[PDB]
């Protein structure tokens, strides 16, 4: 409800996938894909498509 | 202020008619008392005013009559023209009767003392007065348990400012608020309460005695919020009093508890250094398991889990407020993760290549904790660390940039440069010794 | 001389000091008077020094109405004179 | 303190001056604000003379004493009281002053 919180959230979701990325590589030199995925619970396609565009 | 027709002499001599009249019901008594009261006002004679009202007091409570003292209180209070000091005096007396009231029921107490906070309310002659009577109402309440009422109404009292008071009884009155506040489950609210005190009143000898309550107050409050090495602090600042740093039956439990409460907490300058001050205190040596404790966590060497949970275990479990119990479970768990920490930080000292499996051995940590934690103190920011899980190695070492080597280099041609000075000044004196 | 205005002022002025809980403001600001940033805050530091002399250590209602009578009377003029209006 | 032996001293007369300081003064109690002593002839620092009082402020202050007390004044009774409020209370009960939260008074006309 209050529309203008769902549609910024969205966004605000963007925002913390970008951030929880950024906080599970920062402790990595060779990560596996595999793994990023799992933690993250995202799919490898979607994984990789962010993480190109980051 | 001077009655210019004092009635003492004439108050000596009415007072013996009046306790004639008071054979029987007081209600003609008091009207002469009143008729006198009335005189001294015009008179605004203070002594004569408070044998009066001390006696008008004892009249009404010697036939029970609170439900008619309480009005007839009420009414003094507003009488215009009252003395200050007449009205103080009174309200002591009622006071002074109603730790021997005895018979008093509840209902009695209760009225009494609300009628006197009412009467008293917004005044400074009677600051004392009122504040002592709402620690009794308070000490009623929560004796009935009502734990919220008396914890707001005691909370309602700002005691630091109130001046009239004696610097031992503030502080009395703070530690019973922050007491209550703990009770009531408002922990912030307490830490709020203790502020108000200020460390240099506590530097009093009379003082010695609230200050281990105190100190013992906020150590619950730390300990309940897990700010441990505040609680270090404050058991070191009890162990630092005389009374308990004489004996030597009170300052060993307390150094016990400095000692696992400043394992307890995480790395950090100030960790250390209290660790190595207490390492170079004397007292310590006395006891066994602590400073052997205390050698395990400052020797930069890795250590087993499993063989200290095995082998402090039962001196840390025999004990109270840490490590002592079910509620204490909270505490084992936070040392393992500190003995890991300190695993990791001395590894990382000295290694540099540690592999996965190697680096899941020595810390014990089954297969993902290991790689957790690593992330979790690398992303603090305690340890440079970089794993490389296909190949399943661990980068250890800060690379090091161009400014760091040339630095280094410098240092170390000062150094031999520094090293040569010596040693040409140290030949011409030995040449000197041995030429001789 | 706006409401707005000397109702914000009172307040700010109050929330430092010890205005007891049954004290309204609002009944002080009732009237539209030409009354000054600085008159309005030397009538509150008159309620307490009104509140001291009989012994309260928190100012009620009672001394903040007998402030407005004695900081701000009149401005002479011709108001003392009625029949002008 | 231009730096540990050059000064900027003002003098009694108006002019300014660069001026060079002795070697047994304390050059830790040179401040904006210091009374300081000059040698008429080199224009140096000489000592560390403390604040001033005006002439005509001891000339002031020096008045002879007045023998009548509060008993003297009569019928003033209540403005007595609303002046000791200003002038006695703020001085010697700091306290009241404060939980109350008045900003102490400074005039009374």
């Amino acid at each position: 409800g209050d529309e203008l919180t769902r549609s910024h959230f969205n966004a605000l979701y963007d925002t913390l996938l970008e951030s929880n990325l950024c906080k599970i590589i920062e402790p990595f030199e060779c990560v596996e894909i595999s793994h990023i995925s799992k933690i993250i619970g995202l799919d490898t396609q979607q994984v990789e498509g962010k993480l190109s565009q980051m | 202020i001077k009655a210019d027709k004092d009635y003492s002499q004439i108050l000596k001599e009415e007072f013996p008619k009046i306790d004639s009249l008071a054979q029987n019901d007081c209600n003609s008594a008091l009207d002469q008392l009143l008729v006198l009261e009335k005189k001294t006002r015009q008179a605004s004679d203070l002594a004569s005013s408070k044998e009066v009202l001390a006696k008008i007091v004892d009249l009404l409570a010697s036939r029970n009559k609170w439900d008619d003292l309480n009005e007839q209180l009420t009414l003094l209070s507003k009488k215009h023209g009252q003395l200050k000091l007449s009205i103080q005096y009174m309200i002591q007396k009622v006071m002074e009767y109603l730790k021997s009231s005895k018979s008093l029921d509840l209902n009695t107490r209760i009225s009494v003392i609300e009628t006197i906070r009412v009467v008293t309310e917004n005044k400074i002659f009677v600051e004392v007065e009122r504040a002592r009577v709402t620690k009794d109402l308070v000490e009623i309440k929560k004796e009935e348990g009502k734990i919220d009422e008396a914890a707001d109404i005691l909370c309602e009292l700002q005691v630091e400012t109130y001046g009239s008071m004696e610097m031992s009884e503030k502080i009395q009155f703070i530690l019973e608020q922050m007491e209550l506040s703990i009770l009531k489950g408002d922990y912030s609210q307490a830490t709020v309460l203790s502020r108000k005190i200020l460390k240099k009143t506590f530097k009093n000898p009379k003082y010695e005695s609230l200050k281990l309550e105190y100190y013992n107050l906020l150590v619950k409050i730390s300990l309940h919020k897990r700010e441990y090495l505040e609680v270090a602090q404050y058991l070191q600042e009890i162990y630092q009093t005389d009374a308990i740093k004489s004996d030597e039956a009170k300052w060993k439990p307390v150094l016990s508890h400095i000692v696992y409460f400043l394992v307890l907490s995480p790395y950090g300058n100030l960790q250390n250094d209290l660790i190595h001050k207490i390492q170079n205190d004397n007292n310590l040596k006395k006891l066994e398991s602590q400073e052997s404790l205390v050698k395990l966590f400052t020797t930069n060497e890795l250590m087993r889990w499993p063989i200290v949970q095995k082998t402090y275990e039962p001196v840390l479990n025999e004990d109270d407020l840490a490590f002592g119990g079910e509620a204490n479970k909270h505490h084992w768990e936070d040392l393992q993760k500190r003995v890991i920490e300190h695993n990791l930080r001395v590894i990382s000292e000295y290694y540099s290549r540690i592999t996965l499996l190697r680096l899941n051995e020595l810390l014990d940590l089954t297969e993902s904790q290991t790689e957790t934690y690593i992330s979790d103190l690398v992303n603090q920011g305690i340890i440079y660390a970089k794993v490389n899980r296909p190949a399943k190695i661990v980068n250890f070492e800060k690379p090091k940039n161009s400014s760091q080597l040339l630095n280094e280099w410098s240092h170390n041609v000062d150094e031999l440069l520094e090293h040569i000075e010596t040693i040409g000044h140290l030949i011409t004196k030995e040449e000197i010794m041995h030429g001789l | 001389r706006d409401r707005r205005e000397r109702r914000l002022i009172f307040g700010t002025i109050a929330s430092k000091m010890s205005l007891a809980p049954e004290a309204d403001l609002d009944s002080l600001i009732i009237r539209n008077d030409s009354l000054s940033g600085a008159v309005i805050a030397a009538i509150m530091q008159e309620a307490g020094l009104r509140a001291v002399r009989k012994n309260r250590y928190v100012i009620l209602q009672s001394d903040l109405e007998e402030a407005y009578a004695t900081q701000v009377k009149t401005d002479n003029t011709v108001d003392k004179f009625d029949f002008y209006k | 303190e231009l730096s540990e032996e050059k000064y900027i001293v003002k003098a009694s007369s108006g002019p300014r001056y660069i001026v060079g300081v002795r070697n047994s003064v304390d050059r830790s109690k040179l401040k904006k604000g210091v009374r300081v002593t000059l040698d008429i002839t080199t224009l140096t620092i000489m000592r560390i003379l403390p604040r001033e009082t005006d002439p005509l402020v001891y000339n002031m202050t020096s008045f002879e004493q007045g023998e009548i007390t509060f008993d003297g004044i009569g019928g003033l009774t209540e403005q007595i009281r609303e002046l000791r409020e200003v002038i006695e209370l703020p001085l010697k009960n700091p306290e009241i002053f404060q939980r109350v939260g008045i900003k102490p008074p400074k005039g009374v006309l």
